[PDB]
RNA sequence: AUACAGUGAAACUGCGAAUCAGUUAUCGUUUAUUUGAUAGCAUGGUAUAACUGUGGUAA
RNA sequence: UUUGAUGAUUCAUAAUAACUUUUCGAAUCGCAUGGCCUUGUGCUGGCGAUGGUUCAUUCAAAUUUCUGCCCUAUCAACUUUCGAUGGUAGGAUAGUGGCCUACCAUGGUUUCAACGGG
């Protein structure tokens, strides 16, 4: 069907110049007496616009018989540029294509007009931006590429001059103008053989301090041949680009050559990049190479890549290079040589963190050696708690240097913790989890705030006397890690007598209804552990109804039925079971994250034991939303001021930003402790909803 | 006769065939939408509070009922304690998620700071090898465009008035000129 | 294009479905439509379609 | 010396008073999304798609003034039967208006070819 009505920006998106790729028999292949006269009279016939008519009435004495043109060169050129500087939109195609033709007949005598012609052209491209016509842009950029096609013989040495003339198009900060003009200039780059292109690349790199994306588009359009085929001069254009690179250019030019290599690698599929890789390897044999190597290992002879990387490492960036080589490598011998280089590669915590975020595979040898070589980075790396590589974490955590473990045991023996030595003991016990007597002693000394209590409970879960001391501390009492410690003690008689001696579990069975569902799940898993170590049908129904909490529409349609059945059982059927059922009902009605479950709770609150804890819990819920709890623990300040290897790409910028955030997480100890304090469980929330 | 019974919370529905017509004899001359108890009509189903739907007779046409309604339908208004086989246990999901912005805000309890855009329902449809995830829509959502159009309506009203009551004055200038003339 | 963004069946909504003859007035009526003028809460709730299912029914 | 006219007005229009089973004064959409700099995440801003108050226009309808057509005096009386014809009010009317109601009057048509019939 016809009639689609693409918008103006839509047509600009469809636009690409490529006039030598546009193949018709236009006028110029059929040449009369002049080369200008045929396109003159043809446009005189096909187009009517009043200033084009009076222009034709002005120049008709001198258009015909090309001696007339070569005599009357300047005067009718001034007539041309005056009418283009008049510029109604309907006269633009004839006058502009005639000015395009006005150089092809002449050749060298147009170079006394060339600069002023391009000046009128760029003024009219600004007028075209305020005109909003994709046809006008198409004609103007088409005639510009025509001028460059007809004058590429004489525009060899003056490349720097003409790009300095056309630099209001490249750095215009309106990206489709530069995306247009970069095609024409890239055709000129494809024209110019070697040395003038080298000087042009030098001046273009030097003038770089929105010109960066324009230079990227010019390089990509110079390499841009047909579909899945590279340019014929691409192997030499990469040579001129690498010669202008390698410490001959500014800082952003390295990322510019990187992004040009990225777009060229995305364009040319596989076989078109044999000679490009050969020329780039020949330019890389001499020895900035780091951003280039990471860029060429982005897009996926890896042994030759490993050999060149080993030479350039014999002589962060090396961490990102090794991470990408690990994510896309194919040789276990090269991986072992990379472990040999990882012996000399610093920041191995951040390197292993980004590598484990990338993949999870064989050759995990250097982790134990880095642990034996041995602070805050090891603290954060062990603080990566529940990963997919936890199966290797729990098996390789023993391989650390136990001298550091016994040294932390000497710091965990005595603890004079006022405000920050509790945090220092938290940082110690985090590593000491991967390392019972000192645990119970330090826990007694510590119980003699919330973050230090949660960290002590983590060492408690990592650790019947200890169970009695933990029950005494729970009678003396964040709560998520505390219930983790309690469940780890209860699952990891004498214990029956020790639990029957102390009366407990009523406080936890009452305060299981918290505003955090993970805290509710931890309390529900802890209370069943206590009732197991010292009824169970209704408790397991309440645990299973809170188990299927992934409230997708199938499971959320299922959960109202499951909660209604368990509530019918526990309402048609002890004081502790009534407290646990009331706490589960209060937690379900105070979740306020799914209105499916809050309909089942409003159904289940209709047949309860009258005013047992119902109206008391309702008054507690109404009073919970008059003020809010706050003020978690603080820390000091830290500063990375680092982690840059890229400027602007599509996905390479995202991968580099991910490695930069990884390095800023593996930054200094104050930021590491701030990230550790950020790594917490849930808390009280949902104000105004409860 | 045949009794289509539908559990509403799951929403499931299955049919039964009811012989022993003196169970059906209490349905008779009773108006549509009146209460029916579980054990009080039948044998096995206990405590199932119902209400009759009415509907189609013999050969399918529709207050006071006779024995022509072969297809009698019920929804389980209140479940008793009978463990049904495809109604109460096997749950079918509610199909279409909420579409409107404040409808989603009611469905997940959002406040006036959320600007939801992630509390949308999701779905992944499976070709078998290449998945297609989809977020449908948040309609009646406050956009940057909607208050732009509200601002444009304000600007158009104030511009029309601030041209009209001034063109009044430039007419009154010519009227004052003719009054000084005459 | 992790709200949406391409095409888009279905469905809702919107729109449209004795001839009398010449012959004046409508300061006696309405005037759908076109055309031209024209008016100083970051935005809430229903009640449902298509669809998923349970059937009857020779239909 | 204050106001827009037609041949012509209780015309067009303006002011007060309240009645409104309370009408409207945009909870709408597409393309771009540019600017001001106190960079808020602010305030602004373009083109046009629909809607909507009133008036005019345009297109219409429904009535209305004046003439006409088939043969006839083996058709001279026809209409106030259960409206015939007026005037006054009311209702109906989208309205002028027996389109109807009651009340007041007893009219009106016709040898001119009426009235009736072919």
């Amino acid at each position: 069907k016809r009639y689609r009505y693409s918008s103006f920006k839509a047509r600009i998106d469809d636009l690409k110049i490529e006039p030598a790729r546009n193949l018709e028999k236009r006028v110029h292949d059929y040449v009369e007496s002049s080369h200008f006269l045929a396109s003159f009279d043809q446009w005189k016939e096909i187009n009517l616009s009043a200033k084009f008519t009076e222009f034709a009435a002005e120049i008709e004495h001198d258009v015909q018989t090309l001696p007339q043109i070569l005599y009357h060169d300047k005067k009718i050129f001034n007539s041309l540029v005056s009418f283009i500087n008049f510029h109604d939109e309907f006269s633009l195609q004839p006058l502009l294509d005639l000015l395009a033709q006005f150089c092809h007949d002449l050749g060298p005598d147009f170079l006394k007009f060339y600069e002023e012609a391009i000046k009128t052209l760029i003024n009219l491209l600004d007028a075209a931006i305020e005109f909003e016509s994709s046809n006008v842009f198409e004609w103007g950029f088409n005639c510009l590429a025509y001028i460059f096609k007809y004058l590429s013989k004489f525009l060899v040495k003056k490349l720097v001059l003409t790009c300095d003339l056309l630099i209001p198009l490249l750095s215009h900060s309106k990206e489709y103008l530069s995306r247009f003009s970069a095609e024409a200039l890239s055709f000129l780059v494809r024209k110019c053989p070697v040395s003038n292109l080298r000087e042009f690349v030098r001046s273009v790199f030097e003038k770089l301090e929105l010109y960066e994306g324009l230079l990227i588009l010019f390089t990509e359009s110079m390499t841009s041949t047909q579909e899945t085929l590279h340019s014929k001069a691409k192997a030499i254009m990469s040579v001129l680009l690498h010669e202008a690179l390698t410490k001959s250019s500014p800082e952003r030019s390295v990322s510019l050559l990187s992004d040009i290599w990225m777009n060229i690698s995305k364009y040319a599929s596989i076989e078109s990049l044999l000679p490009v890789y050969e020329v780039m390897y020949q330019d890389f044999n001499d020895s900035r190479i780091l951003k280039v190597l990471t860029t060429i290992v982005f897009s996926e002879i890896p042994d030759w890549n490993k050999i060149t990387i080993l030479i350039e490492r014999i002589m962060l960036s090396q961490d990102k290079v090794a991470f990408l080589f690990a994510l896309f490598i194919r040789n276990s011998d090269v991986k072992t040589l990379t472990l040999f280089h990882q012996k000399l590669f610093n920041y191995a915590l951040t390197n292993i963190s980004d590598c484990f975020l990338e993949f999870f595979q064989f050759a995990l040898r250097l982790s134990y050696e880095r642990v034996f070589s041995f602070l805050f980075l090891k603290k954060n790396w062990q603080s990566q708690g529940k990963k997919i590589a936890l199966f290797f974490l729990e098996v390789d955590d023993k391989p650390e240097l136990q001298k550091v473990r016994e040294v932390n045991f000497p710091e965990e023996f005595i603890l004079s913790i006022r405000d920050f030595f509790v945090t220092a003991e938290i940082n110690d016990s985090n590593d000491l989890f991967e390392i019972i007597f000192k645990y119970s002693k330090l826990q007694n000394t510590e119980i003699i705030e919330r973050i230090f209590s949660t960290f002590a409970s983590p060492d408690n879960f990592t650790k019947g006397t200890l169970l009695k001391i933990y029950r005494k501390e729970d009678d003396a009492s964040l709560k998520t890690i505390l219930d983790n410690y309690e469940n780890y003690k209860e699952s990891l008689g004498w214990n029956k007598l020790v639990s029957n001696l102390h009366p407990s579990e009523s406080l936890k069975g009452l305060m299981s209804h918290y505003p955090s569902l993970l805290l509710s799940l931890t309390d529900n898993f802890m209370l069943p552990d206590g009732k197991i170590r010292y009824k169970t049908l209704m408790i397991l129904q309440g645990m299973q109804v809170p188990d299927l909490l992934s409230s997708c529409m199938v499971i959320e349609e299922i959960p109202l039925t499951l909660q209604n059945a368990r509530d019918l059982t526990i309402r048609i059927k002890t004081k502790t079971d009534k407290l646990v059922s009331s706490f589960f009902l209060k937690y379900l009605f105070g979740l306020l994250t799914v209105r499916f479950s809050p309909v089942w709770t409003g159904v289940f609150d209709t047949l309860p034991n009258v005013y047992t804890k119902d109206e008391a819990l309702v008054w507690k819920l109404v009073l919970s939303f008059i003020k809010l709890p706050d003020e978690n623990q603080n820390l000091d300040y830290y500063q990375p001021l680092l982690e840059d290897g890229a400027n602007k790409v599509l996905w390479d910028s995202s991968v580099v930003r991910l490695r930069d955030t990884i390095d800023t997480f593996s930054h200094i100890w104050s930021k590491y402790s701030t990230q550790n304090t950020s790594i917490i469980s849930t808390t009280i929330e949902r104000r105004g909803n409860t | 006769m045949k009794l289509n019974i539908s559990y509403p919370v799951n929403g499931s529905q299955k049919t039964f065939e009811i012989d022993d017509e003196h169970r059906i004899r209490v349905f008779f001359d009773k108006r549509i939408g009146q209460e029916v108890d579980g054990e009080a009509v039948g044998d096995e189903f206990k405590g199932y509070v119902f209400k009759i739907s009415g509907g189609n007779d013999k050969q399918g046409f529709p207050a006071i009922v006779g024995p022509d309604l072969a297809v009698l339908a019920l929804v389980i208004v209140k479940k008793g304690e009978q463990e049904l086989e495809g109604l109460t246990d096997t749950t079918v999901p509610k199909r279409l998620g909420p579409k409107r912005a404040n409808n989603i805000r009611k469905f997940f309890g959002l406040s006036k700071e959320d600007d939801v855009r992630d509390f949308v329902i999701r779905r992944e449809v499976t070709k078998g090898e290449k998945t297609y995830t989809k977020a449908p829509k948040i309609q009646r959502l406050v956009t940057p465009q909607r208050l732009q159009r509200k601002r444009h309506q304000r600007a158009l009203k104030v511009r029309n008035a601030q041209a009209q009551r001034e063109a009044a004055a430039e007419y009154a200038q010519l009227l004052a000129k003719r009054l000084s003339e005459r």
